């Protein structure tokens, strides 16, 4: 990953190519939608 | 598809010539459920639907329960607070 800078723990996508780790991007949605 | 306290659970289908049966493949899903909803198509000699479940945590979940790729989550979610309701529908002349 490159938000949490970890290994790709379910590198999973959004509308617009943004592959994030799964629970980390859920916590990112908890931070900002 | 019905649940108990728990989660992703039993189907409890029927037989096309006879009575009810089940799948004993369960996920059992640490609890997190407020709502579930589905919808069925006018064709289909098969499973022929899609599963949507709403969880106590700030999340819903859609799972295709076709026998190939069964109880395996398909695409993810985002919601602010809690759903308390779900529905699947088709309205035109894309499943909304």
């Amino acid at each position: 990953c490159f938000i949490c800078r970890q290994s790709f723990q379910n590198p999973v996508v959004t509308k617009c190519r943004h592959y994030f780790c799964e629970s980390c991007a859920l916590q990112h949605f908890r931070t900002t939608p | 598809v019905i649940a108990l306290t728990g989660g992703e659970l039993v189907y409890f289908e029927m037989d096309p010539s006879g009575q009810l049966n089940e799948y004993t493949e369960r996920k059992e899903m640490s609890a997190d459920v407020v709502c579930m909803s589905l919808a069925n198509v006018p064709p289909g000699e098969q499973r022929s639907r899609f599963l949507a479940v709403g969880l106590v945590d700030n999340t819903v979940r859609i799972i295709s329960l076709d026998p190939s790729d069964c109880l395996q989550p398909l695409s993810m979610q985002a919601l602010p607070a809690q759903p308390e309701s779900l529905c699947i529908v088709e309205m035109g002349g894309f499943l909304y």
